[PDB]
């Protein structure tokens, strides 16, 4: 029985960052050998484990978290970092063992006039905890005077929208990323390499 | 299109510390993994340094590797220098999914006192100019350790179009010797006023002149 | 023990296909990839391309156009076609092992020794001498000879005959835009023996036979 990881980089759809999906893989066999996207990753890189190893290591789960961010912000998808989308969207833990893994989507996500369905969010009232996921739709308070759920002066709807149009510089395009996470909890291993 | 630069050489007596230095630019380092290969000549390369840090079964401890993301820079640190050591050093790593290399690094083991470079510039002769070519000859001997690099100069402007360097070749006596050739057209060698040929090796730079 | 060769070809001529091969001693290709480097003489390192066992392959874009890497599980060997060959393309062609994840190859630890690829498109031709002369009479000057254009290598060149020894340097050769080399010889004398002592230079091209005596004189 094969690892589902075609579901995760061969995937028509992609997630908007504030709504991360998360794939659960267990009960399976990995094959590392795939040229996902011939292989064009503009980031790759673990923390904890090593890639090299893993085709003989096993696992209890692997978690498959996949998101929509822009250039610059994949940076950010990084254990110890801050910034819109570590702070409100999408947090690792300084402790994190896994692989971030990123591509650029522009031929996929642009649109002619810009594609908006990709949202983020732009404020929130304190910092995300590692892995929380966050969708409300509050408008936020940004000043004294309260919002009774009316958009204005000081009151503001807390996602935003990417705007991808193909010609933005290339710190402004869509990129795919993939985090896999590498549990091995005190359980019985499911998930090896051949 | 992400470049890995490394110096062009560096050079340590035995049983010190030694580190070269691999920045990147057009990009950030920190994106990919770093891997150090060390070739030994005449031998293909080995990996000393994988995973900007680990190292392979086989490699000894005095190697190890690091990244400093505030110059997106890695580094390859070798202690406890010995001669088996001396060898090219590639950095590699990837721009997106595609294997980018480093210049290298030769480093030289001092095994000898350290020579400065000779070198003697010969104009293009006049019996070259009356076959309708004109040939600049740098000609660089005597030094250790065995590594430098060349750049011609036209009216003080840089040159890097019939430069033809060698690689530098060990001498009888133990030090090392290399030449570079410049290739130009009768008219342009009249045309200027002054060709330069400045060789840098170490920290130090020699320039020698020449006009018509 | 995992152990690689690669062998074919080696002499070519502009335009003509690079083929070589690659077998694979003591494994098999399974959770491996398998990558071709090339090194030309003096420079550094280039990474061709890959493949995994599957027969994918990822391409270097310098050179996606004209090159191809196969598989053959049946005979335990990966082969290298590179076409419309240059002399860009001279070089030593390795194949080297790798370990990975998803086409990024985070290790490489078993290489191959190599085999080397010239392509050139020269006949035999005998060495042009031309004098290198010294300029205004610190106390020695230096005087040489170029000896441009010739193929194959070597040259040997001496002066006068042998009895000069002293500072005499012959140097090692370019390899110009023409596919031929050029050498150089020096030797580094007194300024007054300049108008006293007659200075020649012997050279010789063993293969084609050749052998010329100049003389060096000053102005
Ligand atoms: C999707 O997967 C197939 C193999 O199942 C692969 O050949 C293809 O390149 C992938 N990408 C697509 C269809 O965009």
């Amino acid at each position: 029985n094969l690892c589902p990881f075609g579901e995760v980089f061969n995937a028509t759809r992609f997630a908007s960052v504030y709504a991360w999906n998360r794939k659960r893989i267990s009960n399976c066999v990995a094959d590392y050998s795939v040229l996902y996207n011939s292989a064009s990753f503009s980031t790759f890189k673990c923390y904890g484990v090593s890639p090299t190893k893993l085709n003989d290591l096993c696992f209890t789960n692997v978690y498959a978290d996949s998101f929509v961010i822009r250039g610059d912000e994949v940076r950010q998808i990084a254990p110890g970092q801050t910034g819109k989308i570590a702070d409100y969207n999408y947090k690792l833990p300084d402790d994190f063992t896994g692989c971030v893994i990123a591509w650029n989507s522009n031929n996929l996500d642009s649109k002619v006039g810009g594609n908006y369905n990709y949202l983020y969010r732009l404020f929130r009232k304190s910092n995300l905890k590692p892995f929380e996921r966050d969708i409300s739709t509050e408008i936020y308070q940004a000043g004294s005077t309260p919002c009774n759920g009316v958009e204005g002066f000081n009151c503001y709807f807390p996602l935003q929208s990417y705007g991808f149009q193909p010609t933005n510089g290339v710190g402004y395009q869509p990129y795919r990323v993939v985090v896999l996470s590498f549990e091995l909890l005190h359980a019985p291993a499911t998930v090896c390499g051949p | 299109n992400f470049m890995l630069t490394q110096p062009h050489s560096v050079s340590e007596s035995p049983g010190k510390t030694v580190t070269i230095s691999c920045t990147g630019s057009s990009g950030s380092i920190a994106s990919n993994y770093v891997q150090w290969y060390q070739q030994r000549p005449g031998s293909a390369p080995t990996t000393v340094i994988y995973e900007d840090n680990q190292r392979p079964s086989g490699v000894p401890d005095r190697f190890s590797g690091s990244i400093d993301s505030s110059s997106n820079s890695a580094s390859l640190t070798i202690s406890g220098l010995r001669t088996e050591d001396e060898a090219d050093y590639y950095c590699q790593s990837y721009d997106s999914g595609i294997w980018v290399f480093g210049g290298g690094t030769k480093l030289t083991v001092l095994g000898q006192p350290k020579a400065a470079p000779s070198v003697t510039l010969f104009p293009p002769s006049s019996e070259e100019l009356q076959a309708n070519k004109a040939t600049l000859v740098c000609l660089i001997s005597d030094f250790y350790p065995g590594a430098v690099t060349v750049a011609w100069k036209a009216d003080s402007s840089p040159v890097k179009a019939g430069v033809e360097t060698t690689t530098p070749s060990k001498q009888s006596n133990n030090k090392y010797a290399a030449s570079s050739y410049l290739s130009l057209t009768p008219e342009q060698w009249k045309s200027h006023r002054s060709y330069s040929c400045q060789v840098t090796h170490e920290g130090s730079t020699v320039e020698k002149t020449v006009a018509p | 023990q995992v152990q690689l060769v690669e062998w074919g070809a080696g002499l070519l001529k502009p335009s003509e296909t690079l083929s070589l091969t690659c077998a694979v001693y003591g494994g098999s290709f399974s959770g491996y990839y398998w990558s071709w480097i090339r090194q030309p003489p003096g420079k550094g390192l280039e990474w061709i391309g890959l493949i995994n066992h599957s027969g994918s392959t990822n391409y270097n874009p310098s050179l996606k156009s004209r090159v191809t890497i196969s598989l053959d599980t049946s005979k335990n060997q990966f082969s290298l076609k590179l076409t419309s060959v240059t002399a860009a393309d001279t070089a030593v062609y390795y194949c080297a092992r790798g370990l990975g994840i998803f086409g990024v190859v985070t290790l490489s630890d078993v290489w191959g020794q190599g085999t080397t690829v010239t392509v050139s498109s020269a006949s035999t031709k005998g060495p042009s001498v031309f004098p290198l002369a010294p300029s205004s009479k610190g106390g020695t000057a230096a005087l040489g000879c170029l000896v441009k254009d010739y193929f194959p290598e070597p040259v040997t060149v001496s002066w006068n005959s042998g009895a000069l020894t002293s500072g005499v340097h012959t140097f090692p050769a370019v390899l110009q835009s023409s596919g031929l080399y050029s050498l150089s010889s020096v030797v580094t004398v007194p300024s007054s023996s300049l108008g006293t002592q007659t200075y020649i230079c012997n050279v010789n091209h063993k293969p084609s036979n050749t052998k010329v005596d100049k003389k060096v004189e000053p102005k």
